[PDB]
RNA sequence: UAAGGUGAUAUGAACCGUUAUAACCGGCGAUUUCCGAAUGGGGAAACCCAGUGUGUUUCGACACACUAUCAUUAACUGAAUCCAUAGGUUAAUGAGGCGAACCGGGGGAACUGAAACAUCUAAGUACCCCGAGGAAAAGAAAUCAACCGAGAUUCCCCCAGUAGCGGCGAGCGAACGGGGAGCAGCCCAGAGCCUGAAUCAGUGUGUGUGUUAGUGGAAGCGUCUGGAAAGGCGCGCGAUACAGGGUGACAGCCCCGUACACAAAAAUGCACAUGCUGUGAGCUCGAUGAGUAGGGCGGGACACGUGGUAUCCUGUCUGAAUAUGGGGGGACCAUCCUCCAAGGCUAAAUACUCCUGACUGACCGAUAGUGAACCAGUACCGUGAGGGAAAGGCGAAAAG
RNA sequence: UGCUGUGAGGCAUGCUGGAGGUAUCAGAAGUGCGAAUGCUGACAUAAGUAACGAUAAAGCGGGUGAAAAGCCCGCUCGCCGGAAGACCAAGGGUUCCUGUCCAACGUUAAUCGGGGCAGGGUGAGUCGACCCCUAAGGCGAGGCCGAAAGGCGUAGUCGA
């Protein structure tokens, strides 16, 4: 599925309100990339799904700490 | 004239067999509904 | 019974059975040639069967 | 085999006027037995029981007939037949 | 906690007996009782050669329900009610009037 | 518990028993073929074919046990490639499926209404999907109020068809505040001191209490009518029992019962007691949840349809302050008041009945009442999903 | 059947029936039927009418029997014969064979039957299925994908 490995971020659902205002059923998906991290203390690229969001976040949090949430949530990197 | 069921044994069951049914989601529903209206026999078997 | 089988080894319990599967074997054998004047015969030995197999298990099972 | 297994094996004796037909001009006798039975345990329980020399066991399934009791209907239970030869060796007899 | 058994000598409060004595030969499940001499009908009976049964108008004794039938007792020569009591450990009939045990 | 029994249609045969190994009722046990999550492989369900390891046995084959996947932990193994990882094998622990309604989350209509119809409505309903428990959810204020104050949530009655929202149409619809049901508060984001010290969980034992078989359990006769009395007429008695049912018509006193008074060898529900092991009290000093708050854009949730629209949620792009601080008080700003987000647990009052027991009804009485008083989800109809009937009454007794 | 009320109605009573009914004043209503091409059951009507399923065809003697155009036996006649014959697969599931019975069933009778009731009947190393092997196609460990359910597919494992 797209699901942002980080934030957890899933497809949500919304509308197109025109402008005559019909609403009509459409969906909000993340933005999505399959990208290869660098670990240092395992020497080693992880491959992650993430968004541009979840990116960010792990810059500012270190790698190191993301792979410890994921272990600890028990999901596999 | 040639009518509209003309019987296989083999083509029956596979295609209404308990087997059948239980490969899947629906099929499983449909067993689950027959149980619940409790019928002598939920499908079609010898 | 039950009591009386109950004080008997395992080894006699199983030779008691052999001989009541005979006689239950015979018994049947009679019944199915019409020949069997009492029918009450086939439910004594039928069930004491059961009687000696109920204590061998526990003789096993502890 | 077991023992205590083929005691279990053979039912009854089965008459009829082929069976009689056999038992005389072909020296073979014909029984009900249990189902699941299978010509190897029938040899044996033979050759066991009534202490005589089996040659061969053939066999088939007697599916019972479909019955009516008071509109109701009801399926008599299948069984198995077995033809059981002797070799002319042995006479087997009705006392 | 029967009341009324097989071998009591009974009388009977109800029907075409009202007021007859006799013995019971046994009960029945559905809480009736055949007593003796007691409510005879008469039977027609098919002939049955095989149990070598002839034909005709047998009598017969026909069950009566136990409500209608009392234990008879033979000391006052009345009928009576029972009741239950435990003498040694064990439980035991008496009649109401008098007291005393059967 | 017992003098009767071996279920029914349903006789009989053959028997078992009568003072307690007949039967019957309950407690714990034993057995529990095959199919089915189905789990050794497969499969047209109730079948087909095995492998490995023990164990015999005259050595013909037989018996018995283990062998599914997936998650997690361990152990051993182990490429590309040196370490290493991936991978591979064995082992222990758990999960899978079923099920009525209720519950929380993920998706989500149209008919209809608007006297047409698109916003709106229907309605976050039907339905689908996931997850859970006997309840769940919610829950200890970055809450409201109004210069006086309240003090978590859930539920009921008001407030009020008001304030508002709305092609200002059709409709939708609060809150503040008040009366009640119920009531309970906690921990982590860390050190020191005194340490098993509150609580809570596991387990034994004791008594008490409920449940699962049971025991006793009042007092009525005569007479007419009649097939039969319980009915009429006469004289009685019981009542902490005149609930109800049955018996040849309509019985307090014939039978079962009913009020009342009792009982558990064994298993279980709740209580304190007490022992136990695991769980840590209290105090002092600290500390105080960042890609978060807010913002831009797009949607959604708030009664509130972007409106002057606060407030919450987030797909997207961003982005602070850290008690000399931040949030809210219906655009917004200042003043005044109040509150501490971005960490987590929590009983009760609330909703429901596949199912067990008891009691009841100005509910029905066989075309009614469940589709089903009867062997009914049966016959029968359909390839299938599915549809789906008809059918009660001899009499007191079969004396048929 | 008789009587009585302005009316829906009421009272009394002969037969039938064989155990429940209910004054009075109140109370609550699944409260009143001829229609709805109303719904269920029952019975009419046309009418003892149409029809009795290939225009291949019957006739006689005897038997059985309550009763024979139809059943069995015999004798002639006639029809099919690349089938109206014989053997399978499919599909059915006892219809097979014997005895016995004639209510219903058989478009008539039926003594007959593919009807009823009871019994018997299906014997495999070499014929089939199973089994060994795969086709199309299916399922599919890991794997890729997808709001959830799920979709696709690798090693496999099924499938004549
Ligand atoms: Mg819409
Ligand atoms: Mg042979
Ligand atoms: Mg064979
Ligand atoms: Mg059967
Ligand atoms: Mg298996
Ligand atoms: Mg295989
Ligand atoms: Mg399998
Ligand atoms: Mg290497
Ligand atoms: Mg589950
Ligand atoms: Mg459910
Ligand atoms: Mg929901
Ligand atoms: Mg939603
Ligand atoms: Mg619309
Ligand atoms: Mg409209
Ligand atoms: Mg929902
Ligand atoms: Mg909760
Ligand atoms: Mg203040
Ligand atoms: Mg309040
Ligand atoms: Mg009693
Ligand atoms: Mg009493
Ligand atoms: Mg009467
Ligand atoms: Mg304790
Ligand atoms: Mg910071
Ligand atoms: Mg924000
Ligand atoms: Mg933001
Ligand atoms: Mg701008
Ligand atoms: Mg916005
Ligand atoms: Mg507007
Ligand atoms: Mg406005
Ligand atoms: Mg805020
Ligand atoms: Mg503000
Ligand atoms: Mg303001
Ligand atoms: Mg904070
Ligand atoms: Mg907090
Ligand atoms: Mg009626
Ligand atoms: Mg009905
Ligand atoms: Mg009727
Ligand atoms: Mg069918
Ligand atoms: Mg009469
Ligand atoms: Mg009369
Ligand atoms: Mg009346
Ligand atoms: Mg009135
Ligand atoms: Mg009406
Ligand atoms: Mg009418
Ligand atoms: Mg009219
Ligand atoms: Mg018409
Ligand atoms: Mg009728
Ligand atoms: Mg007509
Ligand atoms: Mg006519
Ligand atoms: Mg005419
Ligand atoms: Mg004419
Ligand atoms: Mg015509
Ligand atoms: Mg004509
Ligand atoms: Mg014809
Ligand atoms: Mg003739
Ligand atoms: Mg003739
Ligand atoms: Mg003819
Ligand atoms: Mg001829
Ligand atoms: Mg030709
Ligand atoms: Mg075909
Ligand atoms: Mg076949
Ligand atoms: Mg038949
Ligand atoms: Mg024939
Ligand atoms: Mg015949
Ligand atoms: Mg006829
Ligand atoms: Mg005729
Ligand atoms: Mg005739
Ligand atoms: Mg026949
Ligand atoms: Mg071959
Ligand atoms: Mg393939
Ligand atoms: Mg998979
Ligand atoms: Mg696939
Ligand atoms: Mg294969
Ligand atoms: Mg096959
Ligand atoms: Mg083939």
């Amino acid at each position: 599925s797209r699901v942002c490995q980080v934030t957890g971020k899933r497809p949500v659902t919304g509308n197109n309100r025109s402008h005559a205002l019909n609403a009509t059923k459409r969906r909000f998906l993340p933005n999505l990339h399959s990208h290869r991290f660098w670990v240092e203390s395992e020497k080693r690229f992880v491959t992650l799904r993430v968004s541009a969001k979840g990116m960010r976040v792990i810059d500012k949090k270190g790698i190191d700490t993301v792979l410890a949430e994921l272990r600890a949530r028990g999901e596999k990197y | 004239m040639k009518r509209t069921f003309q019987p296989s044994v083999l083509k029956r069951n596979r295609s209404h067999g308990f087997r059948a049914r239980m490969a899947t989601k629906n099929g499983r529903q449909v067993l689950a509904r027959r149980r619940a209206k409790g019928r002598a026999r939920l499908t079609v078997s010898k | 019974k039950a009591k009386e089988l109950r004080e008997k080894s395992v080894e006699e319990l199983n030779t008691e059975l052999l001989n009541l599967l005979r006689e239950q074997f015979n018994l049947r054998m009679q019944a199915a040639s019409g020949q069997l004047q009492q029918s009450h015969l086939l439910k004594q030995v039928r069930r004491d069967v059961a009687r000696v197999k109920t204590l061998l298990n526990e003789k096993a099972g502890a | 085999i077991r023992e205590e297994r083929l005691l279990k094996v053979l039912r009854a004796p089965h008459v009829s006027e082929k069976a009689s037909t056999a038992m005389e001009k072909s020296n073979t006798i014909v029984l009900k037995v249990a189902k699941d039975a299978t010509k190897a345990e029938i040899k044996a329980a033979v050759q066991k029981l009534f202490e005589v020399e089996v040659e061969v066991v053939n066999t088939l399934v007697v599916k019972g007939k479909v019955k009516r009791h008071g509109q109701r209907i009801g399926r008599r239970s299948d069984w198995k037949k077995a033809y059981v030869t002797l070799k002319e060796g042995q006479n087997l007899d009705f006392v | 906690a029967a009341k009324i058994r097989r071998d009591d000598e009974v009388i009977v409060l109800t029907g075409k007996d009202k007021g007859k004595r006799g013995k019971v030969k046994n009960v029945l499940s559905s809480g009736k009782v055949i007593v003796e001499g007691i409510n005879l009908v008469k039977k027609h009976q098919k002939p049955v050669p095989a149990l070598n049964q002839p034909g005709g108008i047998v009598e017969k004794e026909a069950a009566i329900q136990v409500s209608n039938v009392a234990i008879f007792n033979a000391a006052t020569g009345k009928a009576d009610r029972v009741g239950f009591r435990f003498e040694d450990g064990k439980k035991v009939r008496f009649f109401k009037s008098n007291s005393e045990t059967i």
